[PDB]
């Protein structure tokens, strides 16, 4: 039989904590025998394509020529390459699908501290998100020190610390640029 | 384990080109597909071999012939055209409840003018 599978969407970008429904369409006129259809999803890891235990096939879409695989509350460990596989009788086909994940650097914790001795102030912004953000401080010529760690859930915790002599009536704004996702977020610190 | 070779092949248009897909283990439940990669590296099925029969998807110039040792297969493109130039691979799965998609490395075809 002339059985093929197509993937209407090759790359899915998903917010951490939200679901994804990965789709592959298949040829129903060459697989009229809906009884012997076997649709499955595999995640590729260590160059090994093993069946996914996160995804559920929404089998109510099968009669319509659509294999839809639902993954709830997507995490960083769910990102990467998948294969949707459909077997109908003595024929099969598959397609690759990529899941990219995102977590907005939306909660930014701030701190202000006076640095004893120096007369300087120390200002800190810290936020978790995904992929790795860069931080800059708006209209400040003094360089900050920015670093990151990974959280147990796979996010980046990015912390930026600026130390300087505080200027009169001046607020300081730290700006997180999540480049891969084209998102800017920011917090204002009033000393 | 699958190999697909020669890792690159160059022929003039009109030539009947051959890649060999070689399996570490053949059994008659296996279904063998010959795929082509798209510009975004998506797989696209060209032809299949199962139950002793080669079945092209949409172009009958794509033929799969199982060789007498049952493990090696000739993946032939008859009457090559410039538009056949690209990357190809073979893939196999069994009909078994627990089956992994197995793929060979890619191999490149370049079909030149005249």
């Amino acid at each position: 039989m002339l059985f093929t599978v197509t993937a209407p969407k090759e790359v899915y970008t998903v917010d951490v904590g939200s679901s994804v429904s990965l789709e592959c369409d298949f040829d129903r006129r060459e697989c009229t025998e809906l009884e012997g259809i076997r649709a499955s999803l595999q995640k590729v890891e260590n160059d090994t394509s093993l069946q996914s235990e996160r995804a559920t096939l929404l089998e109510e879409q099968l009669p319509l020529g659509k294999a839809l695989f639902h993954i709830p509350s997507v995490q960083v460990r769910d990102s990467g390459q998948y294969r949707c596989l459909v077997i109908c009788g003595a024929a099969w086909d598959y397609k690759y699908l990529t899941v990219k994940v995102k977590a907005s650097y939306m909660r930014i914790d701030t701190r202000i501290l006076e640095v004893p001795g120096t007369g300087e102030v120390q200002l800190t912004c810290q936020a978790r998100g995904y992929p790795l953000a860069e931080v800059s401080w708006q209209n400040v010529s003094v360089p900050a020190n920015t670093s990151h760690i990974r959280t147990p859930e796979g996010l980046y915790q990015v912390t930026s610390v600026l130390r300087l002599k505080p200027q009169p009536s001046r607020n300081f704004s730290c700006m997180f640029w999540n480049a891969h996702m084209k998102e800017l977020t920011s917090a204002i610190i009033d000393p | 384990s699958l190999t697909f070779y020669p890792a690159w092949l160059t022929v003039s248009e009109g030539a009947n080109a051959t890649f060999t897909c070689s399996l570490s283990n053949w059994s008659e439940d296996l279904m063998l597909n010959w795929n082509r990669l798209s510009p975004s590296n998506q797989t696209e099925k060209q032809a299949a071999f199962s139950n002793g029969l080669s079945q092209p998807v949409q172009d009958a110039r794509f033929q799969i012939i199982q060789l007498p040792n049952r493990h090696d297969f000739h993946m032939n493109i008859l009457d090559t055209r410039r538009n056949d130039s690209g990357i190809y691979l073979c893939g196999a799965i069994s009909l078994h409840p627990k089956a992994k998609i197995e793929e060979s490395p890619g191999a490149e075809l370049v079909v030149t003018e005249r």
